[PDB]
């Protein structure tokens, strides 16, 4: 015998609490139930791509530790596992979390660099538009991205939006195309009791004035200026990670999001974007605190609830709640 | 080969620097010390929500010209 | 035969010309609520031995024992001799060379399984009535209860739905509206034959008014009325038959049109005229294929295994892995769709 | 009370009860056009002798199909 | 030798006040500067189409009176004229606009001009029939032919369009779709009062799902009772001249509207429609008792803007046109 | 068969059902309204689509559709 | 010649080979701000008789008197002999044939200098951008221009480019702001049968590789730099020359591409890189046509009459009504556009 | 102060000159004669498709430094 060892359906595996990991366990369950990511590790495709000397990596330890945890969780030999080795690598390379969604951002970037196929990175001078059409600049931006960033993480999670900045003094317009690995959606302010997920996406694409976090130098004004930033979605990844920004004291707003058939087509400004419909595959919940996860199992297609070491059956009707914090969508 | 970048002070003021893509983060902290007299011991540099670690070049972070780093006092 | 295998990944050896028996069985075998019902031994208590319209439990009994073999995990294939003999005993039309109307086998199986498991042990005669101007929700409710008073079984629970029938007389122009049950849909293909059509176009055609043996009470006789169908409620498992045989009696003159159908996320909501109907999204779970040839041709099946979620190809006794990208072909004949979250 | 049903030859009206045997209809069939009871079809489904048409829930103004041999 | 009589540029002609007319003079100036309407009358093209016996008409007197007024106004012999004959026909057939307590004067004039010039001289009665599952493009075309069987005139040619009307029963929840003709749009403004909206926001309010009120009783065929349905309007086709009424009744909201290049494409639910952009040609102003009305108009011959305040006509700049006084906008398709 | 059902919203915001033909004059319609609500036709004014139905005209003249609901004012 | 006609509906007799003089006059005659300026005698006080680049006032004087005849309403046509005599005296190049397309440039520049209000011009050291913001450099260029060039022609026809030149060796970037009085648009090569006017404008603003001798000050020799043009400010009247002569000197090898240009509502707004410029929409007022043929071909004009707003066709002495629907043709050569509401 | 300009021959190689904005075109043709053996009778000087006539200074046409004239 051993605590946690039972013969269970692969992937229906909890994670014991080991101290207080912020949103680690919930984050792992969301990534564990991203089928292209888990299949990549279960098929031993990461050994070929492990990067131990990337200056922005973790000497392969984040990818190695994560892969080995996933193999336990999908082995069918455990009802729950204690992720001590993966937690140790997170605590060693990210002490800021010892003691909140930016852990997911750290993991995506750490997995990316620990598996980055660019094994000596060129310095790339990124370039603004100058009247060139969006398709020329966007294509150019993606190849520049791929010259330094080429990994299973880019293939699965990375997309590109169009960024329009306007100088308050000079009024000059600067257009760049920037990569992203997840979207942070704002909620309406002040609180409404109910909002449609699409309203949050439309808030995301509304012109906003940069704050202290984004000091910007105007090349024309030769002046630092508080520009106006406008974001438009150019291309979307096979798995779209959507963060509901509830902390900016917490907004309990009920964000209604689709379980199936999330159509992003009306938000794509690319006329060559095809139909873009998504199905939900995972949800990280935050209780004002404690984090849990809903996830769809890739093998049986049913929904499950993950509360640390506890795994239980779930219905689609109980997923949409005020606790929803991070949504995982997979392209149809 | 050289380029201009900026750092936002604690006082929300801006410092101009001449820099190469091959210069290390320590060296940039030394240029910040030559200009604001602040020891690299108490310098943390942030760009794109990411802390710049010592030992890496600014090419490692793909720092572009006219980039403005954030300076925080440790 | 004897093999240490994955449950449900079990072939059915070929036994002459059985119409599409093996292909049909694999489709039903991979309808999870049906297989779970038999694997969990709830059919014994529900066996109906006195049904005037049944096979006094013998079709359901043999089928259950076949499914138990197929999902025991002890076999890579089985020879379904017992089930075939019971089909021949009650439905000789699907025996041997002299085969006729091979598409009615699925209808025979659905109706036969239903009657051998019908919970109504003595059926009342019910006088059906069209709507009389009464609202749709009241009439459709009345029709559904009338159905359930004579027809109550696991087959009704899984496969039965309701459409609305509007009939129009050439003189009186009198409209008579009924709500009629169905256990499968027969979809027409566009005529004249097109090389490519989308599944929704065929569904969009199914609901178009077409002219037919109907006696009009008002004009007081037999006239060629125009019948118009609208789907009112859909079952948890939707069986979709593509009319590929213009000469259905002998599988002659087959339409090879490529019908494009979704593997996932079939949203039927736009076809439901019941506003209070819930979300009706469907995922494909099985496909019966027909390959033309001398004789009645040959049938195979694609099916998704409920346990691993992967697609498999069943050609009689042969079972092999399949990719969803090869499912849509001109060979597709019968589609099995399951409502999202029914299991 | 009785009701009206029909059986259309390959090229005709009856008064009937739901409790009537399929043979009563067929016993009517010899009486009908001189056709010996030696096959009745309704709803693509063959009606058996010994069963009533209440068993098949035959409605009034229903039209049966008659086939020979 | 009369007052008013001077040698002036055609169309730059005022209209004296005769009593105290709601917005007759302002409405006339807007119609007078609708080029296809004025060209039709100036070319003597209405005599053949005068309908004197239309049961919904005015024995041809509204169109005859209007045509003769337009001929005076575009003769170039007057700096202003007294529209006494036309006013008498308005008072005789529409006494409701007399007495000093308004936009349905324009609706009356467009509709009266139509019937006085309706080419259908005995109208068949037609059973209108809603979609019942048929695709939009078939039902819409059918509605237009049904419309043309009773209504065929220069006014239909110039001013009439078609929207789609979707009604939903609150009890029964059944959706019934019709395609209905219109000769102008009444746009709601946001409530409560905002200081600024532009015109597209008002169009989006117009096409927003809408709860029927008291003046719109609706019988549900399924429930076989009256219900308070929710109505939804979507623009199917737009006329060569789109008359846009801003529903201010007062809301002093400043509605920003384009002088040029009003692009209606995003509101057309018809995929087979081409680009639909409009240029402004006239604006009716209301200054708040009962109110006084004036007009801005673009002269068809020289393309310049002018201001019409009863008998006074003066030059105008486009930059003074957009103000909170704008009440009715006239747009002509490019 | 020419007959059809239309409605009139009374003053109390109740609705009155009438059997009517398209060829019936507005006077006939006002006479049927008197048979059911006891209100003299000289007092009645009928509105549909913001318009009086005027006396002398048929309901075909206004193309009144079946299940139309007129407004009764006094 | 002398008849009672509508002012401005006046032909111009043919006097041999005049290049496109008659067509050019009809286009300028129907530029309302230009004609109103002359008809109101606002040029008399502004005539410059000592301009070193002028014609002792003879071009403006002569042109003014021709315009006065054409808009007096006393002529169905006039013979522009006096104006032709002054054009030949200062521009003999147009009769043999020598780039007939530069006549418009000669007339606009000649009218400008004969009416230049700057009455002794300073020599001004022009001035690169040199890292300063665009609005400061562009305003500086416009004032430098206005210190030597100030006239009704500048008011009506002059705009500003942004010019970015890059040396192939040093990669040095030189930015200047340059005035223009007309635009020469290239057509796509190889010859396409149909192009939109906007496509030609986008080619005009496309960087090309340098018969323009240009010195790189740093890299030490003359180089074939890449030049890129951006529209900074546009004049009230925009003259657009479609470059149809691959062999411009002898008007040979003409490209017959059908250029589709709008009669109304030309929005140049997307091409303005100046953010503080307002919306600039233009309507067409005139078109110079070229018909190929023996020798230099023949030129005519479409023009919109400012008083009645109707289109007319001018073929030397013949003036006839025209429809907007017949204006867009492959004969279109020079387009005159007026900014909406500048009159 | 004087400045350097150039004139492109037919054979597309240039000649450097010193000239003042106050220099007349006769000098520019004379300086071309002083060093290139080309008498002012021989030459016609063109700039920017607008042709300089004799009697004018280089200031009259606003000839800028490093401007390159065309020689005919
Ligand atoms: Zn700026
Ligand atoms: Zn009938
Ligand atoms: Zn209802
Ligand atoms: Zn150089």
């Amino acid at each position: 015998s051993e605590p946690g060892r039972n013969n269970e359906q692969p992937g229906l595996c909890g994670l014991s609490n080991l101290g207080n990991t912020c949103f680690m366990n919930s984050a792992i369950q969301c990534l564990s139930n991203t089928p292209p990511l888990t299949e990549y590790f279960l098929n031993d495709k990461y050994q070929e791509e492990l990067n131990f000397d990337n200056p922005l990596g973790m000497r392969g330890e984040i990818a190695k530790s994560y892969a080995e945890l996933i193999k336990q969780m999908w082995s069918g030999k455990f009802s729950y596992v204690t992720p001590r080795a993966f937690k140790t690598q997170v605590g060693r390379f990210a002490p800021q979390f010892s003691g909140c969604q930016e852990l997911l951002a750290f993991l995506l970037d750490g997995l990316h660099e620990d598996l980055n196929r660019i094994r000596k990175k060129p310095y790339i001078q990124l370039k603004d538009a100058d009247g060139r059409p969006d398709k020329v600049v966007a294509e150019e931006a993606w190849e520049n991205h791929l010259k330094r960033n080429d990994s299973i993480i880019v293939d699965i999670f990375h997309g590109l939006f169009k960024s329009t900045l306007v100088c308050p003094e000079c009024a000059k317009i600067s257009v760049t195309f920037d990569p992203f690995c997840y979207l942070t959606l704002p909620l309406p302010m002040p609180k409404k009791p109910f909002v449609k997920l699409k309203d949050c996406i439309e808030l995301f694409t509304t012109k906003e004035k940069l704050g202290a976090e984004d000091p910007w130098y105007c090349p024309n004004c030769k002046e630092h200026q508080q520009a106006t930033k406008k974001l438009d979605l150019w291309s979307l990844p096979p798995v779209l990670v959507v963060h509901l920004k509830r902390f900016s004291d917490k907004l309990d707003t009920l964000v209604d999001f689709p379980i199936n058939d999330l159509d992003m087509s009306e938000f794509l400004i690319n006329p060559n974007a095809g139909p873009c419909r998504y199905n939900l595959i995972a949800v990280s919940n935050h209780y004002g605190g404690h984090y849990t996860a809903f996830a769809k199992n890739k093998d049986d297609g049913k929904w499950y609830y993950f509360d640390d070491s506890s795994v239980s059956t779930a219905s689609e009707d109980q997923i949409v709640s005020k606790a929803a914090y991070v949504l995982f969508y997979q392209r149809q | 080969a050289a380029m201009q970048i900026f750092v936002k002070t604690l006082a929300s003021k801006f410092i101009s620097l001449e820099v190469e893509p091959s210069d290390t983060i320590e060296n940039v902290k030394a240029k910040i010390q030559d200009k604001e007299g602040i020891p690299p011991d108490q310098q943390t540099l942030i760009f794109a929500r990411k802390q710049l670690e010592d030992g890496r070049t600014l090419s490692d972070y793909n720092i572009q010209k006219y980039s403005t780093l954030h300076l925080l006092l440790r």
